């Protein structure tokens, strides 16, 4: 057992080296998780000298066997592996498959599975998921779940269990976007390092929501965990974020329930001002200047639909219930032939998103001439009012602005605030002046916040501040993979 | 919103503001009218300029001059223009002969371009794959600059010198009395003026239409595209590297560290932006042929913008005689950012003296109907 | 100047006596406010021995010149006045007007005024308000307000300014409910001690929202101020809640902005566990056991539509956006002939509620044959998305339950929790077993909380826990006033 | 949900549960079927009972007995029944003569009511306005109890003794073979039984209809109303005070401190609840005539409930002979709460022995068709 193991691992034991030090890991574990288990948090430094971990926004470039600039999260641990830290900008110096399919479902959470289950009654589908497992956010929980009155992870197993050979599953697979060729849609997809082109008649974006990022002082430092990452390490791998854990944000109960299940000690800090520490977090300070000693901070401030795949697919947005949503016709369509389902549509219980996927799959099944009954899913859905999110009042005056990070790359809240103060309110321009939303997330974890700041400094309402649209490759792909 | 103005420049991109800028520092009173923000449009989607390696006297003289103005204003207003060179990679005797010939004409007019060696080309840009390059055209006084940074700079100076820059203000029509311009009709009232300049390149036709110009000045918007990679160590790729053989690829590194670039891949006369999968594939193929290390680099985003094309890839810059005090500076066909400082100077002189130091007549608005393509 | 005066009062000075002590007050001031100014908070004791003030839920019975059981809030201060404390249940031992009118508007906030302004173009209206002033909640603010880009209280003056002689205003007037006689509606009304019967063809409920009550330990003790009461004393009268003030709840910024305007020092406690003190508050303790010394606590946790007048008028309810709302047809009607407008309908900016009142007045104007244009108000309204409210997770396990008060009367959270624990989930029964919602508020400040507790202990969703309806006199009336 | 039961009582109000209670403690197996919760319905809307001052032998004997059972079960199950008396205020010789006559019959059968003096009446209830009261009928062994408290108590004991109490379970029909009951059809399946008891007073007709009972047993729901004031010092108004002259007013103080009461004001055969303004006005007028201090008291709420009225204001309690093992105990016409313990006893004995100690035949189900009103 390593110090942060929640279980004794029974996988094949393996040995790796971090900065020369000999560490034990298990086969199949991903680099940052093996290092966490061994109490190692600080994995890289940004170009302007900011220490960083793997469990919040931003990329983790690491030298993995003399090969510079590999992404830590993507790398499985391997016996004899030589791992080292490096600069942010340090790079290394040194057979297309075509598959035709009826629908192409992007995203493998409850919505995606839902759609696939409905669809494979008669059609051939691609279920595309970049994640390596086929649950959704649901596979991150293991707490009993409403709707299917049954344990979160047990439901996923049941559902995956029910998939046909009519469903081609694509794990560890990144969709690069959707391209309408009139007669079909092209969804180019990357798995391992092969490019696969999926030509489909229909598409469904079952694309999910992403966790909102909280603005407080060293919010990027090692040992801060965004909700999803904390749940992943605890529930998927079985590793604690730390020995004693601070928890914050408006959905902190979801996290606390997991902590309690695993018996991980914690404090609940409703309003975080700052985190401090040399390599990692060791104190958090609240808005009343109270300090708490802890090894990690976990924040959970609500999920918001990931709008990138929507807007690259050519969909339009609406602001409602504290977040941006897809504008849909009466059939959950973004545009003719592209359906949207799940937490991509709105925030609501897993079961609801599951139904919406079935709903969306049923419409296309009806399109195809099969006798489906989308409305039974429709009427089940209405039983679930979509959730709201409070819009954050960022106490700008009360923060030391250069310490609070807005995006992954450079980009402090101060830089953004500065340009707004000089009159610029158009996010298009803000994007260019500061590098907000130009980093390796494409604004996923910062655009909305940038908007909130403009809105706050301006008085201009959020339902009027329109968002820069997502462009060509919605996910990072390198570049060799795309020739010839 | 002013209600009278001696001169009205339509369009507030690099060209529009750069023209205003010259007129204003020359003591003249100018207001620019931009329908969105200063520097939106192609200038906002633009690569990083700036080149003197052209193939005819006029363009070479204009760009020589232009580069002098880039040096001057760059340091004088503090906006940053690195002279890292332009590097044309050559692969066969066909190309070598042609460039030997281009360089010759460049030299005559004071642009000291050299034909160089593969290993020399690889000293500059160490990551260049040199295996099938047989020579390269090199000029160390070509460079790159951020079109947005540079436009905003010229903009605040133009205002300082007394120009009015009107932002969410669209031109919709003209008050034309006899053949006199009397006013420019907008979405926010009419402005009285006798002299107007059309600097809306991709939109030039629209402005020409509103003015009732009957002279054929064919300027079509075409969709060109660009890619940006993840940031990389500073000074990894310094000059603009061009490869005609590999799909009219151009690539260089941004000041942020990016490595930006595009290829020839043109999409027929359209106002559509929105990038395409086919461009994504092609740029990846071409770039990685030219510098192989790019294979290990993440692509972050892709975008599109207009080339405002004419049949001979040269702008239309001149006085239109049949409308009284109508000028055009539009249709820069992909290289209008680099020209801007110089065309500013030219247009100012036209307005102001009736003739120009530089050979502005190469860009004659009337050449097309007359059948005289360059 | 008395110690808690925010201004020097220039009204006619007067002198009163509290428990024998000689105090100075000004003419027109209401009893509890005069006593606050003089730093006196504890005004009564409940039947089970709980000390109480005037600025949260519950009645304030006081002996006012040997006359026992008068209500403090209703009594204007008068020269020579002899005021004493008394038991809760201590009582004293010792010409109907008929007015016919076209509409009868109940409630005199922006909605009511809005309706009246629209209506008096052609119709005769009664504007009924129990409050003594004709602003709404708006008259409690004096901060610039969106919509009418102009100071809150300046807008009210402008609006009242514009009222015709076609509008009979009834200040300090309590409507007892609405009674449909088919050919007209009867709205019996009490002013001073005269009963007035208003017979109207139409009615509009412009009835308002009420501030939610927060559940924490001594939430009823003297020196706790509900949002509305704190704003009233500060802005209407010009008296501070205390020298140094704790502020809590999710709408705490509204309050902080007022505090800052008046230069009243304060602390912001995001999560209150307890308040303590002998006669008054002197410390608040948070969920992490931090103490703060203060003279008062102000809580502002959101307003919710007052549903009483709605359900007594015979309207039905819907749960949405964290609160119960009226079910309306497509014309803002609860039932034929009864319109609903304002924060009675939903939570939204003052200006929106103003428009809704105009909207509602326009429909009835159209009903009457006049050419009105309700839709211009309709389309203006859509510019305003109705606000949500977070549903409170009451940390029941973390509280000492017998100290946290749910309703005005007896009724601790413990009493309610007990009965739920014994299997009872029907609020009808809970109402009867504990005396929850049987006190002199009729559940206004506790029904919803009672529901939240059931829901929390049960798992049963709130959109399924139906609410005991409001009955005969929606406001307390005594009893002599109703003979013969 | 059981599937067989010896006896099925329909309705789980004071009457229904009180009957089950006797049957169960007598060793019999009973299940009650209530469509909402135990004690919803009139019992939930009920005043505070409980009186022996009736005007005929049967009712007086039944209530004498009933009060004995209230004393016994009150302390034996700990549910609280205060014997604070009932006070009938009299104002004229008309009334005095009549009550002199009522008391006489009360006395014969062991209900020791006294005709009393105005000042005596005012000792009890000091706040009584005595100015036009000329005598009062007083009995110190009448009292008040909380109908909900008392029902729930009898309920948990009935279960303890082995009764099944089924809550969200509605009767919809009957399986009747010949003239044998075979089952009671519900919204949750059928229960087999041969003996059923209809204790649904206001709804009695519905149950009779489902059973196919052809005997005319007229029981109509009428809207009666009540008021509650703010709480007041304990023991301010102890007995139930009745004033026939002032609108059949009744008022007393609750255990909480309330002062609860109503008046005669009856609204024609309806199932409608919902209080009325006219009641609000009338109750205020009557109460304040009888005790003037009430003028200074806040009214908090008003509500409504059913009297299940028969033409002679007496229930129908008996065996219906033409359906095999059908019984009725319904139509208590406003005073069924006080009777319950005794009718429980009577119905049990009917089921169990075929006859009763008390004069149950006064409440003959057949009296109405026979033309014999009491
Ligand atoms: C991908 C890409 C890369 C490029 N790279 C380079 C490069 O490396 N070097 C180089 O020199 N050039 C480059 N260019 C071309 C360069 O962007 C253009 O030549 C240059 O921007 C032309 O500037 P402009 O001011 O004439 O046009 P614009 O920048 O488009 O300005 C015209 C303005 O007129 C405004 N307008 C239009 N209609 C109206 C109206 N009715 N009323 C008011 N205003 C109106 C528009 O809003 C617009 O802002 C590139 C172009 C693209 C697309
Ligand atoms: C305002 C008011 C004051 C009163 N004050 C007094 C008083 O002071 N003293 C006094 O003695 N009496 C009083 N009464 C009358 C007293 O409430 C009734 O006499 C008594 O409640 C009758 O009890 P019950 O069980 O017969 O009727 P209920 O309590 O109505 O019980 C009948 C039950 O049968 C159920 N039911 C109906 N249909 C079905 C079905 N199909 N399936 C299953 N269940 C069904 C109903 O749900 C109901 O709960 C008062 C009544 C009112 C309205
Ligand atoms: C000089 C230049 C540099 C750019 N750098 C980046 C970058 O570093 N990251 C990025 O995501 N986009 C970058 N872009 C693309 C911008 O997002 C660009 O303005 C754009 O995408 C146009 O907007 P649209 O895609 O919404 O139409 C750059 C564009 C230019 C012209
Ligand atoms: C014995 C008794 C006491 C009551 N006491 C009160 C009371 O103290 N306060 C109150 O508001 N209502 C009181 N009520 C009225 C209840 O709210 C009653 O159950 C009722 O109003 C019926 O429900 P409804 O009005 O929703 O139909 C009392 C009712 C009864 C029968
Ligand atoms: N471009 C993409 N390529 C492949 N997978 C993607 C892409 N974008 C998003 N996804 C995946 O889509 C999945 C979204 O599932 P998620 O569980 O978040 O939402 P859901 O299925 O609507 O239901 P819920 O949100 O309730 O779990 C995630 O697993 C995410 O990795
Ligand atoms: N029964 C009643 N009799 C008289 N007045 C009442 C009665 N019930 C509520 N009111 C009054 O109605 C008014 C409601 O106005 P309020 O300002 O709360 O809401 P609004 O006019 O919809 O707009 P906003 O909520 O934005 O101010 C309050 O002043 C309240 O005192
Ligand atoms: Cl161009
Ligand atoms: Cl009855
Ligand atoms: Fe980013
Ligand atoms: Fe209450």
């Amino acid at each position: 057992m390593r110090p942060l193991d929640l279980t004794e691992k029974r996988g094949k034991k393996v040995t790796i080296y971090f900065e020369g030090k000999e560490l034990e890991a298990y086969e199949g574990e991903k680099l940052p998780v093996a290092l966490l288990a061994n109490e190692i948090y600080w994995l890289t430094t940004s170009n302007e000298g900011r220490k960083r971990g793997a469990f919040t926004f931003g990329p983790v470039p690491m030298t993995v066997n003399g090969v510079k600039g590999l992404e830590a999260r993507r790398i499985k641990v391997k016996d004899g592996m030589k791992i080292e830290r490096q600069g942010y900008y340090d790079f290394h110096e040194e057979e297309i498959e075509r598959v035709v399919v009826d629908v192409a479902i992007i995203g493998g959470g409850p919505a995606g599975i839902g759609a696939a289950l409905e669809l494979q009654q008669y059609l051939t589908v691609a279920l595309i998921e970049e994640r390596g497992w086929l649950g959704g956010d649901m596979w991150l929980k293991g707490i009993k779940q409403e709707g299917f009155n049954k344990d979160s992870r047990k439901v996923v197993e049941e559902l995956v269990g029910k998939l046909n050979e009519n469903t081609k599953i694509y794990l560890e697979t990144s969709a690069l976007g959707v391209f309408d060729k009139g007669e079909y849609f092209l969804v180019p997809v990357v798995r391992g390092d092969k490019l696969i082109e999926i030509l489909a008649k229909r598409v469904v974006l079952a694309t999910g929501a992403i966790d909102s990022t909280m603005l407080f002082e060293n919010n990027d430092m090692p040992g801060v965990f965004r909700r999803d990452f904390a749940l992943e390490v605890m529930n998927v791998w079985e590793v604690a974020p730390g020995r004693k854990v601070a928890v914050t944000g408006s959905k902190a109960d979801e996290v606390i329930q997991e902590l309690e299940r695993w018996g991980i000690d914690y404090v609940h800090i409703p309003n975080v001002k700052r985190v401090e520490g040399n390599e990692k977090v060791e104190r958090v300070i609240d808005m009343n200047n109270h300090e708490y000693k802890v090894d990690a901070l976990i924040f959970a401030d609500g999920r918001r639909p990931d709008i990138n795949p929507i807007t690259q697919a050519g969909g339009k947005l609406r602001f409602r219930r504290g977040y941006y949503s897809p504008v849909l016709d009466e059939y959950h369509r973004i545009k003719d032939g592209i359906y949207v389902a799940g937490s991509a549509v709105s925030i609501k219980p897993h079961y609801a998103n599951y139904l919406e996927g079935k709903l969306v799959g049923a419409y296309i099944l009806k399109e195809f001439g099969y006798d489906a009954q989308p409305c039974i899913y429709e009427e089940k859905l209405r039983e679930y009012e979509p959730e709201s999110l409070s819009i954050p009042r960022i106490p700008l005056d009360k923060f030391n602005l250069e310490d609070v990070q807005i995006c992954g790359c450079d980009v402090s809240l101060k830089k953004v605030d500065e340009v707004i103060r000089k009159g610029i309110t158009d996010l298009q321009i803000i994007k260019r002046l500061t590098h907000l939303a130009m980093g390796f997330c494409q604004g996923r974890y910062c655009l909305f916040n940038g908007a909130v700041v403009v809105s706050q400094r301006t008085g201009k309402k959020l339902s009027e501040i329109d968002l820069p649209v997502a462009r060509s490759p919605i996910k990072n792909v390198k570049m060799g993979i795309l020739a010839r | 919103l002013p209600e009278k103005s001696e001169i009205v420049v339509i369009g507030g991109g690099i060209v529009g503001v750069t023209i205003a800028h010259e007129l204003a520092k020359r003591g003249e009173e100018v207001t620019v009218i931009e329908k969105r923000f200063i520097g939106s449009g192609s200038t906002f989607r633009c690569g990083t300029g700036i080149r003197q390696q052209f193939n005819d006297e006029a363009n070479v003289r204009v760009m020589k001059r232009s580069v002098e103005l880039w040096k001057k204003y760059s340091e004088e207003y503090g906006f940053s223009f690195k002279q890292t060179g332009y590097l044309f990679l050559l692969y066969d005797d066909e190309e070598v002969k042609t460039f030997k010939r281009n360089i010759e004409i460049q030299n005559k007019f004071g642009v000291p371009t050299k034909l160089i060696t593969p290993e020399e080309a690889k000293e500059i840009v160490p990551l260049l794959d040199i295996s099938e390059v047989i020579a390269a055209s090199w000029n160390p006084t070509d460079g790159k600059a951020d079109p947005f940074e540079a436009t905003t700079a010229f903009a605040v100076k133009a205002k300082e010198y007394g120009a009015k820059l009107l932002e969410y203000t669209e031109v919709k029509g003209f008050l034309i009395e006899n053949n006199e311009i009397k006013g420019v009709k907008t979405n926010k009232g009419i402005i009285k003026t006798g002299i107007v300049v059309n600097a809306t390149n991709a939109w030039a036709n629209l402005i020409n239409a509103m003015a009732g110009i009957k002279t054929k000045i064919p300027i079509e918007p075409y969709k060109h595209q660009a890619v940006i990679t993840q940031p990389i160590k500073r000074g990894t790729i310094n000059p603009m590297v061009i490869s005609f053989k590999y799909g009219h690829a151009y690539l260089t590194q941004t000041f942020h560290g990016g490595i930006i670039g595009g290829i020839g891949y043109e999409i027929g006369p359209t106002y559509d932006l929105t990038p395409t999968y086919e461009f994504l594939r092609e740029v990846s193929y071409y770039f990685t042929k030219i510098i192989p290390a790019l294979k290990n680099l993440l692509i972050l985003r892709t975008w599109a913008g207009y080339y405002a094309k004419t049949p001979d890839s040269n702008p239309a810059i001149g006085r239109i005689e049949e409308l009284n005090d109508y000028y055009i500076a539009a249709g820069f066909s992909g290289h209008g950012f680099m020209m801007a400082p110089a065309v500013g100077e030219m247009v100012a002189e036209l307005i102001t003296k009736g003739k120009t130091k530089l050979p502005v007549e190469w860009y004659d608005p009337y050449r097309f109907e007359r059948g005289e393509l360059r």
